[PDB]
């Protein structure tokens, strides 16, 4: 756990969270829920 | 707001073929056109047709009568 540093955690996240696919399931009152493809750009940020 | 219920399955794009579909079924596609929109096409282009064509036959007739 202790080697887990904010280098660790950016780095494991570029490999599991920047412009990855990603799973949703949803039930319910959901038509405000923004579509796959929201989703889908969320994963990065252009700016950078 | 319309109260729906449904449920929807969906694809992510990346995991899909894009364009292979343009050209998939194609028989089908040129078929459903035909046979869908003959009667619109010959409505359209038969008047168009018609007169133009009436209308080349006059200036020949037209034409040659007025010759010597």
């Amino acid at each position: 756990i202790d080697a887990v540093d904010a280098s660790t955690v950016k780095r494991v996240a570029n490999k599991y969270i920047y412009d990855k696919d990603i799973a949703i399931s949803a039930i319910g009152p959901i038509q405000d829920l923004p579509d796959y493809n929201k989703f889908r750009r969320r994963t990065y940020w252009n700016r950078y | 707001p319309v109260k729906l219920k449904a449920v929807v399955y969906a694809l992510s794009p990346f995991q899909q073929k894009i364009m292979t579909g343009l050209w998939k079924d194609l028989p089908e596609k040129i078929h459903h056109k035909v046979s869908e929109n003959w009667i619109s096409a010959t409505l359209l282009v038969t008047p168009v047709v018609g007169t133009y064509w009436y209308a080349q036959y006059f200036k020949e007739q037209e034409k040659l009568e007025h010759r010597f």
